[PDB]
């Protein structure tokens, strides 16, 4: 669909006004591209929250995979918008998401060096024993990667 | 042999980085490639990464860089980030390497490596 196109761009952009016109004019909310980004993926990663809750609202879907297994709370714990992944977790977005990787949402926010982040996700239930492909936890990640703080934090649990 | 996902996607990435000439792709980035000698697969991806994310890092703040063709070379250069967290690992791996390549260079000799390993499932 052309609508679904422009909608996914018009998220990325930041285009509230132009998101909310495609959305009323026939746009599918869910609309994917051919790397099964939907317009949530590209708001939450582009850091665009009232794009975020626009979609929500209307009945975009929290949990969707790209082609790599990630969600928008994935991409939103990678660029480290805080305020997207605490309406993502409120939106029931899955807290131990996987994707093809192995890596869930506690293990980027612990590598890519987001405390606040980290913090939200292990009150959502972020499971800390979460391993990925090579076996790796997030507080190991955290570790290697010299995020002692968040290593700490995560080592008590 | 069935053509995997992760390297499809990677490709696509590095397509699109490789096509658009922006100003900041003429930026040297450490040549892992070259350090790179009884090296394993997933050692050499890291430090590819590694690079990779130093580069967006640094360069996404860049006024000199500064409007928008530059938004999609830090965008697609994230998203390989992310491409590459199956391959290399939410790992850093530093090199001693001197040895500068511009990032349009860097990516090509990535992708020659990926395209490589794609064809395999052709097999």
């Amino acid at each position: 669909s052309d609508l679904g196109k422009k909608l996914l761009e018009a998220a990325r952009a930041g285009q509230d006004d132009e998101v909310r016109i495609l959305m009323a004019n026939g746009a599918d909310v869910n609309a994917l591209d051919d790397s099964g980004y939907t317009p949530l993926h590209l708001a939450a990663e582009d850091g665009h929250l009232e794009i975020v809750e626009v979609l929500l609202k209307h009945g975009a879907d929290v949990n969707a995979a790209d082609r790599l297994g990630d969600t928008p709370l994935h991409l939103a714990a990678f660029v480290g918008h805080l305020e997207i992944v605490e309406v993502l977790l409120k939106a029931g977005a899955d807290v131990n998401a996987v994707d093809l990787a192995g890596v869930t949402p506690l293990h980027v926010a612990a590598f890519y060096g987001h405390l606040e982040i980290v913090e939200v996700l292990l009150k959502a239930g972020a499971d800390v024993n979460a391993q990925d492909k090579f076996g790796k936890t997030p507080a190991d990640i955290a570790a290697d990667n010299g995020h002692e703080d968040i290593a700490e934090v995560l080592q008590k649990l | 042999h069935k053509c995997d996902i992760t390297l499809q996607e990677i490709i696509k990435t590095l397509n699109s980085l490789t096509e658009q000439k922006t100003l900041c792709t003429e930026l040297t980035v450490t040549d892992i490639f070259a350090a790179s000698k009884n090296t394993t697969e997933k050692e050499t991806f890291c430090r590819a990464a590694t690079v990779l994310r130093q580069f967006y890092s640094h360069h996404e703040k860049d006024t000199r860089c500064l409007f928008h063709r530059h938004k999609q070379l830090i965008r697609f250069l994230k998203r390989l980030d992310r491409n590459l967290w199956g391959l290399a690992g939410l790992n850093s791996c530093p090199v001693k390497e001197a040895n500068q390549s511009t990032l349009e260079n860097f990516l090509e000799r990535l992708k020659t490596i990926m395209r490589e390993k794609y064809s395999k499932c052709s097999s």
